Formats: C-alpha cells, structure tokens, sequence
C-alpha cells in the first residue's frame, strides 16, 4: 500500500492484545535500527493483533531473520509470527 | 505535527541544509527549517525515526570542537512494560 | 560543469535528503531528480566530484542496488605524480 | 549558515613547486584523507581536509611541518 525498500519489511502476526506500537517497536530495535512501526488491526475476538514492521535496510532486516526459528521470533514471553514482506 | 520534530545543534557551522540531513544518516528527513540560529528543526518520517536519532547522536563528539546536541518531545511509551 | 556528478541505481523510495545522505561526507549543493532512481548533483568542487565517483561508483548498497556513479572530471596533474 | 569552513581541517602550504597545478597538489593531500578543497596561487596553496581527523592524519606525517616526497618538501602550517 506504500512505497517500501525492498526485502527491508515484515508482517506480523499474533501480537499480545496489549502492546501498541512501542512494544512491537522495542522488540525489532534489539535486531538493528527500525523505519516503520505499525499495529495494523485485531484478530481472533481482539485476542492477538497484526503488525507491520520496516528495518531502516537490508542488513537489519537479515538481521532479524537470523533471530528468526521457522518464521517465529521467540522471545522471553511472547511470539511473533513474521514473514517477509514481497513487493 | 509534534512528535516527528527534532533539533539539533552544535554541528559544523558551514552546513546547509544537504549537511544538516547527511548529519542524521541514514533517517528519513522530510524537511528542515533553518532560522537565525546554528541548530535547525528537522522532521523525520516518524517518531521512531526521531527517537532513534535522538539516541544515536544526542552527545555525539563529531570532533574536539563539535559536541552534536539532538532533543525532541518523543518519549518512549510502551503499554505493558518491557 | 565541472561540478556536476550523475548518480543512480539507489532505492526508488528516496527523497533528495536521502540522495545527499548518500554522498555523505562531500558537500551537496543541489540536486536535479532525473528519474525514480538517477539524479544529478552539484557537489562543491571538481575534487569533491573525482572523490566521490572514486568512492561511489559501483557502490554495492544491497542484494538490490549498486550505484552507477560518473562525471567529466578527470584527474590532470601539471606534472606526474 | 556560517561564513567559515569547518574549525582545525585547513592548512597554508608554502614552499610549492613552481609547476605544480592544483591537482599535483591535491594528489599528495589525498594519501592522509578526503580533501575538500585545493588551490595554488614557487607558489603558496592552501588545502581544506573533510574533516579535522584526515587533517590530524597530515599533521601525524610531518616534520617541523614539512611535507617530503621524494622531489619536494611542502611547508604547512595550520590555518586557525
């Protein structure tokens, strides 16, 4: 819907219903400096929401996929579903 | 629109406005005012961008003569704690 | 003339701050925006020029861009080096 | 927007070669670091690094504040 650097952002699903965007923000700051930072909606009866996260460039979003086991970032009490946003 | 400004000063007087944005690489700059004075309000694409340089450069010695000084109403506000 | 340098193959996503912050250190004056990914730029002098295109040229910014960077400015010393 | 050029990255250069055009005396400058700028007026030059850390590169190589190269010696001095 927007003009992004390629292979740079990720889609994010299964957040806690409880963050907003400085959470999701904090998690992907850990793996190098971040663009965008977005939650984009609510699913599953408002239970787990959707994010959109842009890397500031390509080597930090690798960054985050050499964290990443089988498309999940795990950390200390939460995963994340993430998935390499295409153009 | 408050939260995607920043100032900064105390870099090189000689920048223009080209100078100023190479100063806050690689952040999104969408424009920079300059006025009478040898700092400048610049706004970033957003308030992470802002936060960000915030703590990247605010301090930075550039050399012995030019200590950067980067400020902004940004502060970071998560819901639950990290 | 002299000053002029012609760069691309950056993102297509960049405004011309981001252009100039590719050049960081040398000194932009202006920038004409010839394209979603070329431009041309005034730098300060014919040293900044040679410098950068030095720098710059064939810079492999990420798997999806590298920079083609030229201009007229050649290197003439009055006598070898 | 100051009127002066970035604060201890200038130097005089005296002692010049009288057929040395600007470039001759950009090339021995470009060794230390990145020159931002480069004129000749033998002659008198002046020369700008990018920054003071190139500059303190040239003021790491010097001796009495020359410059040698196997048929010159440049004299330099701090622009302050």
């Amino acid at each position: 819907t927007a003009y992004y650097l390629k292979d740079a952002g990720f889609h994010i699903r299964n957040i806690p219903k409880a963050w907003n965007d400085w959470n999701l923000f904090h998690v992907f700051q850990n793996f190098g400096k971040v663009s965008y930072c977005r939650v984009v909606g609510q699913s599953n009866d408002g239970q787990v929401q959707l994010g959109f996260v842009n890397m500031m460039s390509v080597a930090d979003a690798d960054e985050v996929r050499k964290n990443l086991n089988d498309g999940n970032l795990i950390g200390e009490n939460f995963t994340l579903k993430v998935t390499d946003h295409k153009n | 629109d408050q939260e995607n400004m920043l100032k900064i000063s105390g870099y090189p007087g000689m920048l223009n406005t080209f100078g100023i944005a190479q100063l806050l690489t690689p952040y999104r700059v969408n424009g920079i005012t300059i006025t009478g004075a040898q700092s400048a309000v610049v706004a970033l694409e957003n308030k992470f961008q802002v936060y960000q340089a915030v703590q990247d450069f605010n301090g930075k010695k550039l050399d012995r003569n030019h200590k950067l000084q980067v400020s902004s109403l940004v502060v970071s506000s998560p819901a639950v704690p990290l």
